[PDB]
């Protein structure tokens, strides 16, 4: 395992597109001069998420490494968008895979799957990222913000957009310094001596609901609860688990590069230790996937699939443990909208953990034999991939027989071409099935978007601002963080967005108004225009050009370097400026 | 209808013919109202076009937002494509929610080929758009200079 | 020891809760993915000054352990307000007591306080802060700012606010690039290339005093000097310092950790030598600390909200005892009023005592271990006030720390303490003076805004926080020059103008429709209670609490008897071992 | 009414120490010593909600319309913080319970404001003019809406 470290952002509410043109591509211009560095390698999504990933060679210090990187980091920081920049921008050197689950559930039933992911992250989660040897853990759920679900009827009513909403938040959600009376320099013979407090976070929902977004004329009162619900929630909505089918959350925790992987479990044991007398009451730690008596499952839906879809797969996946093979299960701890393959509505993964190994006498109860039933029983499942694998031994087939595949753009060809070249690739590779077998993309195919052109001509004759603009479009069918508050004594996030029912439809966009220059609200319908087009989910990068990653394996008898040959042979005849690489196994 | 849907994209010819000899329906839509005949033109597949059209394509289908295949032929270049679409029966003047015609997305991306095509069929030459703009002023905006005498 | 790794970032004007909801708790939950830490805390003061320690397990390379949490850091610099980051924050890996203290004097009094902390934070703290095994530079003064001391009774009268200053400073008070005649790309045949000079720093008290605020209708011009005094001033006053009674200011080097002791201090006196033949004349170093000992140190504190004045009578009294009663056997006093032995503030200070030559102080009664302790019985008579003598390699009972486990908040969090604090007085046979480590919540002026009030006049709420935390806390508004070397800008109230509540009426806000409001319009005060430090440990709130086993019992025996004690404590309220208990 | 066993005593009555009080008492300690922001130990008491402390410093002839430096009394402590028992006491020995301070601001304003809805019917029992205004020209009613506590509404 070659030491790899791991650059990650979020952009809350941009398309892969904008991700990798803002975000990917500034950051990857620096990657250079870092010692050791065999390869890049990038996915920037529609979530608005972008991974970089550095492999170094075999032997590398992984402290040296995050270091070099970091310092080029540092060099894109300044030019990164201001919404990238608050999210903070992680920089790790850690495993890949998870070396634990920590699940939490409330055996009393008296906490939503909402409010056990607060707990996890606002008691549990920093005292775990701390930990030595803990390299990187992902949240099985969202910390609480405080929402801000806005209603564009109410706002109209009143001649009020987001711009308005937010900036009432930042002026009366905010956190003064005033200064003393009687400090230094004073006056000689000064007594008194003592803090000025002015306005402090606000701290709760009742808090938030009651400032002040305008005083009519006629002396009423516009209250921010007149124009929006307001509530305690995720700061994404993306990622929800259950524990043998009841509501849970938890804590993926990957082990650090070159850390020992019994004591680092031993110190996590140890801090939950610390945290269990003061849990709430019901609240349990449950343990469903410590690193064989473990496996997990992944669940992959085509790109446009929703999380109710995912959900109904998970469903499927959970009932066959839980059912079919209930003598050999132990548990399942099911993540919908977090997978393999990193985050998405699309996408999950189910950890199994089996019962003990004198529990499952027979050839048929271990594994390798359960896994196999599970993979076929799932291979049923239509418009989706699910696979039922242990982790160490599909490396080693993987790496005994299969190689990994780059279709690099090396000429801006863009992205349709690329495809274009990819799509031949694969038929032709389908036409020798006496050397290559399953020659698949790793990525994910082009999905319809809503392309909104906002018409400059006539948004300067209304009078009508591009930033006003843009900015109530990004909040309101994106989600904005305005700032922060405290909630029970934690500084938390708090966003902008519009209630479910008002973002779901296109033409709920003429249902929102920009105030001009001369005070008309004008509807979005006046100043553009819309049409659907595709694009990219998952726009993907190699060694910093636009990349497609093509998984596969050798025909049964065929070596390795014999299909990579072949791979070779038909890479020469893509169209011009369209190269190759090897990465993973097969470099 | 889904598979077909699938098919007409991908361009994969042999799989499109076995599914109307199988009946499924040429007119079947996805979420966003694309009919299989509205995704060949988009990527361009000239033989799916005309396969289609032949078992009885909705030649003037609309989506969610009123846009039709002549819409993206004419967008995305695909000269062999208006034709065969203007043969049909393609309505040279139709527009969407936003009073876009396949002039107007041609005249854009400089596509003077498929303009002669369009006018040629009947494309009016002085249709507006919701904001109030002709294909003449499109090719004075993008400094299209022969565009710009091919519309007088 | 432990290496342990120090944050330090300051945010001006900012009470301690405004630190730690802005700053302590951003940095702490980005503190993740670093190896090797054995645990955290922090203090958040209303000094605007927040400390992050962590604490790192023995044999972990401090260089490395440095490196990590400044990573760490600066990802989390985007969250910070824009007022600390521009303070600069620092990360040190030092140990935490003094190696030495470098004390500066003007022989002729010709150079106040004021003037002599400028000096050595302008020539002579750089050099020494970049001097290899030197960990922390504290300088016993403060460098001169351009300061401006605002009148709200002239800026009312031509309808100004500190608004109006702030905007005016930063645009007459510019460094401007401006290119060049015949820049590049050129035309052909060019023959002149010459840089453009515009606006540049100003460097004076007069160049800000013209600074042009307004053009009255008439044609009359309203300059900064017409609002405000402008003077060369220290960007605090919290902290000033004497050697025998005799103004002075100074350095408190700390040794790096790991650095080689007397190397470093050989290397600071070297760096010393050079300064010297270029002093001012009267200017003279000292050398009143340096690690029987022959030195040792004297702490004062006073109860939270005594004032700089009242801390200097305890000092003079301190400094009094060791110039008289002590005369034989010591050399010199070095005393900070505004700084303390943990933390900073108007009610702490510090005197490093001196010693004559050990061959000067024969007997046993006159060697450190003597005179300390009669020094300490000495300062015990002393009321109101914590005074004791004590010393302090340049490289104990328990420390025990009471943690919010459940959000309970610091006002529940301070009933547990005393509860606890309580219970352990009742048990004289085993524990002996537990008492908590920090400070106790004072009276704060809570001021609350009018919003309603604010927008039915057509005054921003921006205008109205801005008005006053420049004028009641201070604005650092930019740089200028001074004699050649960047320095900072402040705008505040001059100090008879922010002493009492009453002149919080005396501070107007221009309205939309540019007419004056006065603060009263729009806003009204009640006396509160508050924390002027708030701890945390872990990255949850906590108490530090200091004791000792009482005589004849183990340290084992005195911490098993406050684990039973905490264990009857309110819901939500946890412990933890730290320090030398750890 | 704006007034070292003087500033003993202001100690000992904000830590709760009821034996300190009592010694103090008895040995001639100012029971209205007040403090640089003019607050008196009946002040500190009403505040951090010392009940056996209050009723000790009132029997001894403690002010209980003592004014801080801003116009304020233990009653409007007590009211604020939610000390019920304190509130009746205060009221028992002749607190002011139409007492405003400097921003026009009345104990049942601040009751108001926290929603301690015990102590404004307490309040309102010893005569709270219901229709008090403060500077601002809001009244309990107002803050009731502003803060949407339907309770307080309808109690008023």
């Amino acid at each position: 395992a070659p030491p790899a470290v791991t650059i990650s952002a979020s952009y809350p509410g941009a398309d892969a597109k904008t991700v990798q043109d803002t975000v990917t591509q500034v950051i990857e211009q620096n990657m250079n001069g870092i010692d050791n560095l065999m390869y890049m390698s990038s996915n920037s999504d529609s979530t608005g998420t972008v991974q970089i990933t550095l492999t170094f060679e075999s032997g590398t210090d992984a402290d040296i490494a995050q270091v070099q990187v970091q310092n080029k980091l540092q060099l894109a920081m300044p030019l990164l968008p201001q919404e990238v920049q608050q999210q903070g921008v992680s920089v790790e050197k850690s495993s890949s895979s998870f070396l634990m689950v920590v699940g939490v559930i409330n055996t009393d039933g008296t906490m939503t799957q909402e409010d056990i992911s607060d707990y996890v992250a606002a008691n549990m989660k920093d005292a775990i990222s701390r930990t030595s040897g803990v390299g990187d853990v992902q949240l099985f759920g969202s910390q609480y913000a405080m929402r801000i679900w806005m209603n564009p009827n109410e706002l109209n009513k009143f001649q009020l957009t987001p711009v308005d909403v937010i900036t009432a938040i930042k002026a009366q959600n905010a956190q003064v310094a005033a200064g003393q009376l009687g400090g230094t320099p004073p006056v000689k013979g000064q007594q008194l001596n003592a803090s000025i407090i002015a306005q402090t976070r606000l701290t709760s929902t009742e808090e938030f609901g009651k400032i002040l977004l305008k005083v009519n004329q006629d002396g009423s009162r516009v209250l921010l609860r007149d124009v929006a619900k307001i509530e305690l929630g995720g700061e994404n909505y993306d990622i929800i688990a259950e524990f043998n089918g009841q509501p849970a959350s938890g804590l993926g925790i990957k082990l650090a590069t070159g850390a020992n992987a019994l004591d680092t479990a031993a110190a996590i044991r140890a801090e939950l230790a610390k945290m269990e007398p003061f849990f709430p009451s019901g609240l349990k730690i449950v343990y469903p996937y410590d690193t064989q008596g473990v496996f997990m499952t992944m669940v992959q839906l085509p790109a446009g699939a929703t999380q109710e879809r995912t959900q109904k797969v998970l469903n499927e996946v959970t009932h066959y443990y839980l059912t079919k093979e209930k003598n050999n299960v132990e548990s399942v701890f099911a993540v919908n909208g977090f997978g393999f393959a990193g985050r998405g509505q699309n996408t999950g993964i189910a950890f199994v953990s089996l019962k003990d190994w004198a529990d499952r006498p027979g050839e048929e109860n271990k594994v390798e034999a359960i896994t196999m039933r599970a993979t076929r029983a799932f291979s049923q499942i239509k418009d989706a991939m699910v696979f039922a694998f242990n982790l160490p031994a599909i490396v080693e087939l993987g790496t005994a027989t299969g190689f990994d595949f780059e279709l690099i753009d090396q000429a801006g060809l863009g992205h349709e071409k690329l495809t274009q070249a990819r799509n031949q690739l694969l038929a032709e590779a389908a036409k020798h099935p006496d050397m290559l077998t399953s020659v698949r993309p790793n990525g994910l195919e082009d999905t319809p978007q809503f392309k909104i052109d906002i018409d400059q001509e006539k948004a300067q004759a209304l009078g009508v601002s591009i930033n006003d603009i843009n900015t109530t479009l990004g909040a309101a069918w994106g989600g904005s963080y305005v700032n922060d508050f405290i909630d029970r004594g934690r500084v938390k996030k708090v966003y902008v967005m519009s209630e479910a029912k008002y973002r779901m439809l296109p033409d709920d966009i003429g249902d929102w108004y920009v105030r001009a220059a001369d005070g008309q609200m004008v509807p979005f319908s006046a100043f553009s225009s819309s049409r659907w087009e595709y694009g990219s989910p998952r726009l993907e990068r190699y060694n910093g050009l636009p990349s497609m990653e093509i998984l596969g394996q050798a025909a049964p008898g065929k070596s390795t370097g014999e299909a990579m040959e072949l791979m070779e042979q038909l890479a020469s005849k893509l169209p011009t400026g369209v190269g190759y690489d090897w990465t993973g196994m097969s470099y | 209808g889904k598979k077909l849907l699938e098919a007409a994209r991908a361009g994969r010819d042999d799989e499109v013919r076995i599914l109307m000899a199988n009946g499924a329906d040429v007119n079947a839509a996805d979420v966003v109202g694309w009919t299989p005949l509205h995704l060949a033109a988009y990527w361009g597949h000239l033989e799916i076009v005309e396969v289609l059209l032949k078992n009885g394509a909705d030649v003037n289908a609309y989506d969610t937002l009123g846009s039709t295949p002549l819409h993206l032929a004419a967008h995305f270049g695909h000269l062999e494509i208006v034709e065969v679409l203007l043969k049909n029966g393609a309505d040279v003047n139709a527009k969407d929610d936003n009073g876009i015609t396949p002039l107007h997305l041609a005249a854009n991306r400089g596509h003077l080929e498929i303009v002669e095509v369009l006018l040629k069929y009947g494309a009016d030459v002085n249709a507006q758009d919701k904001f109030g703009k002709t294909a003449f002023d499109i090719s004075i905006n993008n400094g299209n200079e022969d565009l710009a005498e091919i519309l007088q």
